[PDB]
């Protein structure tokens, strides 16, 4: 029910997610802020699934990463952030699993603009394009068709707009409100898209 | 001595180990803190052998969280472990309340930790005194000085370390309320320079604002008239 | 010289003091091996109304294995219980009976952990252990408060250390059927104790225990046998 | 399975078959185990449980026998004599049986074994005890039977028993009882092992026989 | 699997087949099932392969440690006691039906240990999926007293019968003769196109010299 | 300076703390046990508290019992003795719990002597200041009496005395063999020894096991003691 | 069925003074969705040791990290390259230590046993470290049956590096073309004592 | 009550290590010699059995041990060394390397130098062994430092014996020559009172073989 | 009274065990470290016990911790080896956690925190060893860190520890330059090791020398120093 989408590149990495806070057969909110968990140092951990597990896991990861970056006085690499998050999510898999679906994103001077897909079972791999939720069934082939390696920011935003229109048209949860993140030009930006 | 009383009362009534920790603080380098309307200035002595020791590695002014900073005097390894504990508690509070830790709370926590270490069994007192500076829940800035004894107190301006009394007197006879950033920096420089020799390399000074703890470049420290 | 730690000379004086404590009890016990048997003879006295039958130094760790402890009585009984526990643990884990050698190894390891640790007092206890191994031959293993085990053809615990070795050497050299072997070993043990103590011994104040291939079980010969052997020697 | 213990004048005879398990896994199994020279025990139920409590009780009996010793001087069949002529230090049958009952009762959530202890000592003379599935002890002053094959010989043994049976007729009775149980029961078979326990000597008989009528 | 043991004049002969199948599919066609515990003690295993292998390794190393400590010949009863106590502690979740054999001061000794922690001294034993065929041949042809060669032939015949009559058992035949003085092991006791260059396409290639 | 710890042997090869415990026990209240023709008798003279006239008459009873047919008495500190007696009761209860039979006397003696000995080893525990008589009588075995010293030793006697003036009681009682004396005829001689070695009525405790108590623990009645006095 | 979630397979083969290890490139999701087509399943331990991990991807990553940790500790302690058989037994022990909470990984170990005579060394395991030391080839994964058939058919003893590459690549591609949950490209990795050759096969992506 | 008995002196010395060094210096002599095709370790009341008093012992099939110092300390350290070698063999499935065992035992020996309530080991050990990286001789002190040697001496009068062996030792020697040099050094420091162990599995030379040499 | 009270302050606000450990390190063999434009150089002195040692493979001063971090020891060897083992454990633990090689400063902080923990908690003596930990990381570059028994560390460009470290530091101050080649760094290390022992011609038989370059660690064989000695 929680849709997440992410798209990599050479000059950008973009994320997008529905802003629906849901309980039972009603929407609590159309401006949910419980999904994006942007970290200091050009990093983001977009989560899906339960609101409680989202809050607990996202805050645990964010405060631990900030603890690292203040103890050592440096920015954490995005590969290190992604694998730290995967290891921490895996540690609780057999004990008390967080039902959270992870898209890690960020920028490094070392490895450029990075994006990592990962699921509640803690199976992770880097990707040029990823999505989570049942909406991932409907917004995956659109990303496959229109993605090329030398995209610009506007072309990626157009691809995301087509994905949102697909989610409105075909997915039974007619999701219309979305919030984005744009990591590009050594700056992080936010946007909101309706329909 | 896994569980033994290192800190105990003397025949007069004092705790000797706390006094010895105070002596260890007195051996430590000099640090100075001055307050202003919405910013603070912390300046601490540096001691580096020329041409061999890395200047950047020694770091007596430390950032604790988004909006707190620390400047210690005493034993360096004790300071490092206490600062790591303080950072851990800052992030623990920000996890358990969803607000950044205010300066008064974390100063009280450091004082409580030092009191606990002067009182539990099989543990040595911390040989360090700290000058934490930061911002409160109501956006007001203040500086808290904490002893090895576990007693804390807020200050408009304060000095710790070797020859702390002289710098305290100089701060007393030269402090004014709501002074500009240049004036505050200059006052901190001429205050900490009353006991350490007049040179640009024997000090590191930083300015704490709501946005971040900026460090003054060595060029700006130079040309102090 | 309070803790079990090194002195500037390099020795540990607590072990020497424990050995002095063992020697101070003035209890003598002689162990002798044979062709297919082993004997321990002990003096049976404290370290009018007292029950003198109850006083013993020999003990039964197992039906096959037996021993004789000399030193402090509480430490002696505690070491006896430790030996019985060790043999029981071996039988439980391995399903077959421990021999004298392995039991002495384990008991001296248990002594060594007290030797190295400052917070543990040393047991003022020396001891001989005898039994028959799986090749149907006897064993005679001796340990002391130092935690050092050694097998002997014959040995003595008591005051007459490095003096009874001479008479034991003479008797073993002089001696050098299962019934005749058992008889000669018992006679040699009794004569050795008599020569060491240098006074005539009454049968009601010594205790002789025998292990052999004919009777695998550790047992103590009655006073009539000891009286017969004492009459035979004289 | 069939395990039987019958008291007779100055003695007690235990008896068992050999078959283990539709597919006969083993056909020469010693169900009567020697806890001590004066004390034997017949096993029934799961073999692993029986073997483990029986070896634990052997360990406990060795410990008890070591602690029972006093200081100072005092005073195809197979036959053995007791090393302890006067029973100065051999543990009593009731002590071993009761610690076995406690062992089986404390772990009765999964233990599923039933035992018949049989022995002799100077206090109670010959003795039989039956430890049941949940860990309940009953002293059977006349006879005890257990196992899947014992149900076919309850009336036979009850009819044929007398108070002060001679050794010969008691041997014939217990042999015929185990034979009838083997004849009627698929779970029991093989050679018959009998252990006769008396004041001084123990005998161990092995018998090969079938049923004809 | 067909693991088999028997006891000959002052010796114990073990034998086994050389098959390991992951369901219908044969994985290893010449596996080894006879395991060394001591110089005078050997075993063979049936059941879960990992539990068998690691229990046998644990038993071998414990026996070697005990041999170094006591400094006497290892005993078969010791291995039986350790194995049964280990197997019952997991309550049958250690699926290991192991035929143990050896020679010690108490003569030859062969035991059949079952996965719940029960043992039985026996004159001969068979275990595995093909256990019943080997048991049939053994009960047919075993006698009270025989030699090394007769027992070797009997074990080979039983394992061959298990090979031919059972689908979970196949390959060659291995045996081990354990005597007091030494052991003697035979692994194969019985034992009953080129593509062109560049045919396979590639997307990328790179060589780095070590 | 080798006597400030129980966990150190002096150069003479001895533990001085044990000897000091012996000195503490020796100058304490007197206790004795004796084995008569068909019973055992135990007596305790609490004469150190003769100055205290406020005590309730016949309430400080140093004699205790285990399983209703073992007497246990002591000389030493009261609390440490109560600790030892509670351990003895616990051991007897555990033995009955395991084996459904009363513990033999000598096994209990060995176990409690081991318990006393365990405190003489470590350097962070006070050794027991108490010497324990533990005794029983049987129709067939007659009387068995054990004295457990503070050093962990345990010795069997046919009569024992400890506490103050133990030499006087020992030499006085070593004049007549009581194995051919009935227990009722021994109370007179024990009272005579107490005189030799007004307040006799209230500062004395007595216990007995013979036929007339059915071989079970009991305190001698006042009407039996008074004609003997 | 846990192996069915992500799919995957690994293959290993030997030749004359050369060995080879091959694998597919896919991270599955819910048994049908393909979320990555570069998820490599072969990892380098040292110069003469390689591991191919197939099963659940999270358990693959944790097992690789644990093995890297222990191998690096062994090498920095001993100051020498770890023997292939030693790493094999270490992996077996690690797998068996988690007997009742297993990692759902079916690994293979492929390497050169040194002596200097560079012998092949191939072995395969299951989730609890059952040894399958095999002399000619080793297989694990959900495509085990097809790979076993292809390798039993096409294997030729004592092949050079080129023939070994063609044989192992044809075996892998033939096995993967008849599997739904394994494919989307293929890595082949040919080891010799002097060099090493990495190749990406041109395979079916569907 | 966990406080370190070994403490730094004002002159920067852990004097308990010096005292244990004095103790092993007072003990009987030990030595080891490494050849191109072997490695040997050797050492120096008429009732004690020579069989039960062997100082030279075996840890593993290609690792042997000897010591100078206290016997009981050596026995516990030998048990620990055997356990560590066995656990390595159980884990990695091959016989332990000499250097790894030496490092583990050195760490264990150093632990007692620092642990509260214990004193250091009063002995010095000599490991001999063979593995794929050749022959190995390693000396471990009471301090816990491990030294790699070509040839060495440990116990009483070790300086003079080291000088003698240094003038006598050559890298290219044989087992015969090495054993002859070892016997010469031992008789200089001093057949019935000589023990030799050579490492092909580790071996103990009997008195007949030592007499022949 | 048997407790020596190792973990307590003095009247002058000092920990006496710590200063005893430092002046014990001063009596140990000499160790030198420096940084050049290509790699970090470390070197040491060997206390001649005998010629009968297996010097061929004997580095009792310099040790490898990981392919990017190595250390040089001054103090008690048995105390140094356990800390080296802990350093290796922490390096592989960081690699297991973050999927990334550790920085040098974090490892230095961890081991110095263990030293501080021994100087503050419990009743145990401190570790009487000092380390010169050299390494490379992408965050900072080439780094050299000096440590103490007190748990207090500092970063350096070139420094010395052990006996006569004042003379070595004086030579380093005189000769060291910010831009130096690998050969120049090795020659300066040889000169400092020579002047520490008051010998103009260093003895190759008792010099250990190693370096790290961006990562690869070279441990100079006993023959390799002889080419540098003649030059």
């Amino acid at each position: 029910m929680d849709t997440l989408i992410g798209l990599r590149g050479n000059n950008f990495v973009v994320l997008a997610a529905d802003t629906y806070s849901i309980n039972s057969i009603i929407k609590l909110k159309n401006d949910d802020n419980t999904k994006f968990y942007d970290i200091h140092g050009n990093k983001c951990l977009l989560l899906g699934g339960s609101i409680g597990d989202r809050l607990q896991f996202g805050e645990f990861i964010r405060k631990n990463v900030h603890l690292y970056q203040y103890q050592n006085n440096t920015d954490m690499f995005v590969k290190s952030f992604a694998f730290f998050t995967r290891k921490n999510l895996a540690y609780y898999l057999r004990r008390n699993p967080f039902e959270v679906n992870c898209l890690i994103a960020g920028y490094d001077k070392k490895d450029g603009y990075q994006l990592y897909w990962c699921d509640y079972l803690s199976n992770m791999d880097s990707v040029n394009k990823g999505a989570h939720g049942y909406g991932a069934y409907l917004v995956s082939a659109i990303l496959d068709k229109y993605y090329h390696e030398n995209l610009t920011v506007d072309e990626a935003l157009d691809i995301f707009k087509l994905c949102f229109e697909e989610l409105k048209k075909r997915f039974l949860l007619t999701q219309i409100n979305y919030e984005l993140r744009i990591m590009y030009d050594n700056k992080v930006e936010t946007q909101y898209v309706t329909v | 001595s896994y569980d033994r009383a290192i800190t105990v009362f003397s025949p007069d009534g004092h705790l000797l180990q706390v006094e010895h920790a105070l002596e260890a603080v007195k051996k430590g380098g000099c640090a100075v803190a001055i307050k202003s309307s919405n910013f603070a200035v912390l300046a601490v002595e540096k001691k580096n052998i020329p041409k061999l020791q890395n200047p950047k590695t020694t770091e007596k002014l430390i950032k604790l969280d988004e909006h707190n900073c620390l400047a210690f005097a005493g034993l360096n390894a004790d300071a490092r472990v206490l600062v790591n504990k303080t950072r851990l508690e800052c992030q623990r509070y920000y996890l358990n309340m969803d607000e950044p830790a205010p300066v008064d709370y974390i100063a009280k926590y450091v004082a409580k930790v030092q009191q606990k270490f002067t009182h539990r069994g099989g543990v040595r007192p911390f040989g360090i005194a700290t000058l934490i500076a930061g911002f409160k829940n109501n956006k007001e800035i203040c500086i808290y000085q904490t002893e090895p004894s576990g007693i804390y107190a807020a200050w408009k301006a304060q000095a710790i370390g070797k020859n702390a009394k002289i710098v305290q007197e100089f701060l007393e006879k030269n402090y004014q309320e709501n002074m500009e950033q240049k004036d505050c920096i200059f006052l901190a420089l001429k205050a900490i320079f009353e006991v350490v020799e007049l040179s640009s390399k024997n000090v590191e000074v930083a300015l704490l604002t709501e946005k971040d703890l900026t460090f003054i470049e060595e060029q700006e420290i130079n040309s102090m008239v | 010289r309070h803790l079990t730690i090194f002195s500037p000379d390099g020795n540990l004086y607590q072990i020497e003091y424990a050995i002095k404590a063992v020697k101070n009890t003035n209890i003598t016990s002689v162990g002798v091996k044979g062709e297919n048997c082993a004997v321990i003879i002990s003096q049976k006295k404290m370290a009018k109304l007292l029950d003198y039958n109850n006083i013993t130094n020999i003990y039964n760790i197992t039906d096959e294995i037996g021993c004789s402890m000399v030193g402090m009585p509480g430490d002696c009984l505690s070491m006896v219980y430790k030996a019985r526990s060790e043999a029981s643990e071996f039988l439980y884990s391995n399903g077959y009976n421990v021999n004298a050698e392995t039991l002495c190894r384990n008991i001296c390891d248990k002594i060594q952990v007290y030797t190295q640790h400052a917070y543990m007092r040393l047991h003022a206890c020396s001891g001989m252990i005898i039994g028959i191994d799986e090749n149907n031959k006897p064993e005679l293993f001796k340990f002391d408060p130092s935690g050092f085990c050694a097998g002997y053809r014959a040995c003595v615990i008591g005051n007459k250390e490095q003096e009874s070795i001479s008479v034991l050497e003479r008797l073993l050299e002089k001696r050098k059927t299962i019934d005749e072997d058992i008889r000669n070993t018992t006679i040699l043990a009794i004569e050795a104790l008599q020569t060491i103590l240098a006074f005539d011994l009454k049968a009601s104040e010594i205790e002789v225990a025998i292990v052999s291939t004919k009777n695998r079980n550790f047992t103590q010969i009655s006073e009539k046998e000891i009286d017969n052997y004492l009459t035979y020697i004289a | 399975t069939t395990i039987i213990g019958i008291i007779y004048d100055n003695g007690v005879m235990l008896a068992c078959d050999s078959r283990t398990s539709t597919f006969i896994s083993n056909k020469c199994s010693r169900k009567i185990n020697r806890i001590n020279e004066n004390l034997y025990v017949c096993r029934s139920g799961a073999s692993a449980h029986s073997q483990k409590i029986i070896e634990i009780i052997k360990h406990y009996c060795v410990s008890m026998k070591n602690e029972n010793r006093k200081k100072g001087r005092f005073h195809t069949k197979n036959k053995y004599f007791y090393e302890d002529k006067f029973n100065d230090y051999n543990p009593l049958v009731e002590n071993v049986a009761h610690i076995t009952k406690k062992i089986i009762y404390t772990n009765n959530n999964f233990l599923s074994c039933a035992l018949i202890f049989g022995g002799y000592d100077k206090i109670k003379k010959q003795q039989l005890y039956a430890v049941n599935l949940n860990g309940s002890i009953i002293e059977k002053h006349d006879f005890a039977v257990s196992g899947s094959g014992s149900i076919y010989i309850q009336s036979y043994l009850q009819d044929k028993y007398k108070k002060f049976m001679t050794k010969k007729e008691c041997f014939n009775l217990i042999l015929n009882c185990v034979k009838y149980a083997m004849h009627n029961d698929n779970s029991s078979g093989g050679l018959i092992r009998i252990v006769n326990i008396t004041k001084s000597f123990v005998e161990e008989f092995t018998v090969v026989n079938t049923q004809m009528n | 699997t067909t693991i088999c043991g028997l006891v000959c004049q002052n010796a114990v002969i073990l034998g086994a087949d050389t098959r390991a199948t992951e369901g219908p599919i044969v994985a290893d066609k010449n596996c080894s099932k006879l395991h060394y515990i001591s110089k005078n003690i050997w075993c063979a295993g049936a059941g879960v392969a990992g539990d068998l292998e690691h229990t046998t390794l644990w038993l071998q190393h414990n026996v070697e440690l005990h041999r170094l400590n006591t400094n006497t010949q290892p005993r078969v009863s010791m291995c039986v006691s350790r194995l049964t106590q280990e197997l019952f502690k997991y309550q049958g979740y250690k699926v290991c039906a192991i035929v143990l054999g050896g020679v010690d001061v108490n003569g030859p000794q062969l035991y059949g240990i079952h996965p719940h922690g029960s043992s039985c001294l026996l004159p001969f034993t068979a275990l595995g999926s093909g256990s019943l065929n080997a048991m049939a041949v053994l009960e047919a042809k075993y006698r009270d007293n025989m030699t090394i060669e007769e027992g070797k032939n009997l074990v080979c015949e039983a394992i061959c019968a298990g090979i031919f009559n059972d689908l979970g058992s196949g390959g060659n035949v291995d045996i081990c003769v354990i005597t007091k003085d030494s052991y003697q092991h035979i692994r194969p006791y019985k034992e009953p196109t080129i593509y062109p260059k560049g045919t396979t396409p590639i997307l990328s290639e790179k060589i780095e010299y070590i | 300076g080798y006597d400030l710890s129980v966990s150190t042997f002096s150069p003479d090869g001895r533990l001085y703390q044990v000897e000091y415990i012996y000195k503490s026990i020796n100058n304490n209240n007197t206790a004795l046990c004796l084995e008569c023709k068909d019973g055992i008798i135990c007596c305790c003279i609490n004469s150190n508290m003769d100055k205290n006239k406020m005590i309730k008459k016949n309430s400080y009873n140093r004699i205790y019992h285990v399983n209703n047919n073992i007497i246990i008495t002591y000389s030493g500190f009261d609390g440490d003795a109560r600790n030892i007696i509670d351990r003895a009761r616990s051991e007897a209860n555990t033995y009955y719990y395991n084996f459904h039979t009363n513990i033999p006397l000598h096994i209990l003696v060995n176990r409690i002597s081991l318990y006393i000995h365990a405190y003489t080893l470590y350097w962070h525990m006070r050794p027991f200041a108490a010497s324990i008589i533990i005794s029983s009588f049987n129709e067939k075995d007659k009387g068995d009496i054990y004295c457990i010293e503070p050093n962990g030793a345990c010795y069997k006697y046919s009569g024992i005395v400890i506490g103050k003036n133990k030499e006087m009681f020992k030499t006085e009682i070593e004049k007549k063999d009581y194995k051919d004396i009935n227990v009722r005829d021994a109370i007179e001689d024990i009272y005579k020894f107490i005189l030799t070695s007004n307040n006799l009525q209230n500062l004395v405790n007595f216990s007995w096991i013979c036929k007339e108590s059915s071989y079970e623990f009991q305190n001698i009645h006042e009407e039996i003691l008074t004609p003997a006095l | 069925s846990i192996y069915n979630y992500n799919g995957g397979c690994v293959l290993g083969m030997s030749g004359s003074n050369c060995v080879a290890i091959a694998c597919d490139l896919r991270l599955g999701a819910n048994t049908f969705t393909t979320v990555s087509t570069k998820f490599s399943k072969i990892f380098k331990m040292n110069n003469n040791v390689y591991v191919g991990l197939s099963g659940l991807a999270t358990d693959i990553q944790t097992l690789y990290e644990i093995l890297r940790y222990r191998v690096n500790l062994y090498e920095v302690r001993q100051d020498a390259e770890m023997d292939v058989e030693c790493f094999a037994n270490m992996l077996s022990s690690i797998l068996y230590s988690n007997r009742f909470s297993p990692y759902f990984v079916n690994p293979i170990v492929v390497g050169f046993k040194l002596k200097v005579n560079y012998e092949p060394y191939l072995t395969a395991y299951d989730l609890i470290g059952a040894k399958c030391e095999t002399r000619d080839f080793v297989v694990n994964g959900v495509t085990s049956e097809q790979l076993f058939g292809m390798c039993e058919s096409l294997y030729v003893k004592d092949q050079d590096e080129n023939g070994l590459f063609e044989t192992i690549s044809q075996c892998l591609l033939s096995a993967l073309d008849r599997d739904c949950i394994s494919g989307w490209g293929a890595e082949v990795l040919v080891l010799t004592p002097e060099k090493i050759i990495k190749k990406k096969l041109k395979a079916r992506m569907d | 009550y966990s406080f370190s008995l070994t403490t730094f002196s004002p002159t920067g010395k852990l004097v308990q290590i010096e005292y244990a060094l004095n103790r092993v210096s007072s003990s009987s002599p030990a030595l080891g010699i490494r050849a191109k095709n072997g490695v040997i370790i050797a050492t120096e009341n008429e009732l004690i059995e020579e069989n039960s008093i062997f100082k030279i012992q075996q840890i593993s099939e290609h690792i042997g041990i000897v010591y100078a110092g206290m016997p009981g300390d050596f026995r516990v350290l030998l048990k620990r060394a055997r356990k560590e070698a066995i656990r390595y063999s159980l884990q990695y499935g091959s016989e332990i390397l000499v250097k790894e065992l030496v490092k583990i035992i050195a760490s264990i020996v150093q632990e007692f130098t620092q642990t509260g309530g214990v004193r250091p080991f009063g002995l010095s050990l000599l490991i001999c062994g063979v593995d794929v990286y050749g022959y190995h001789l390693y000396q471990i002190d009471p301090s816990g430092c491990y030294f790699n040697w070509m040839a060495t001496c440990v116990g009483k009068d070790y300086q003079n014996n080291m000088s003698f062996l240094e003038k006598r030792y050559n890298k290219d020697i044989e087992i015969e020559d090495a054993i002859h040099t070892a016997i010469l050094t031992l008789k200089e420091s001093y057949e019935k009172n000589i023990e030799i162990g050579v490492a092909k599995p580790f071996k103990i030379l009997t008195q007949n073989e030592i007499k022949d040499y | 009274r048997y407790d020596s009270r190792t973990t307590t302050f003095s009247p002058e606000g000092r920990l006496y065990q710590v200063e005893y450990a430092l002046e014990a390190i001063n009596n140990a063999s000499i160790t030198i470290g420096l940084i050049t434009k290509d790699g970090v150089i470390l070197g040491a002195d060997k206390v001649f016990i005998s010629k009968l040692i297996d010097k061929a493979n004997n580095y009792e001063k310099i040790y490898k911790i990981d392919k990017h971090i190595f250390c040089g020891v001054a103090g008690l060897n048995a105390d140094a080896n356990i800390l080296i083992n802990q350093s290796r454990l922490y390096a592989q633990r960081y690699l297991y956690n973050y999927n990334e090689v550790q920085p040098v400063s974090q490892l230095v902080v961890q081991i110095c925190d263990i030293k501080q923990s021994y100087t503050q908690y419990g009743g145990l003596r401190p570790y009487g060893v000092s380390f010169l930990i050299g390494g490379y990381d992408t965050k900072d570059g080439y780094q050299l860190y000096h440590t103490d028994p007190s748990g207090n560390y500092s970063g350096w460009f070139a420094t010395a520890i052990g006996t006569n470290n004042l003379t070595a530091s004086s030579v380093l101050k005189q000769e060291w330059k910010n831009d130096m080649t690998l050969e120049e760094g090795l020659l300066l290390a040889l000169k400092t090791l020579a002047k520490s022992t008051d010998t103009e011609i260093p003895k190759s038989e008792k010099i250990e020398l190693a370096y790290l370059t961006n990562v690869y660690q070279k441990y100079l064989t006993e023959k390799e120093i002889e080419e540098l000695i003649k030059l």
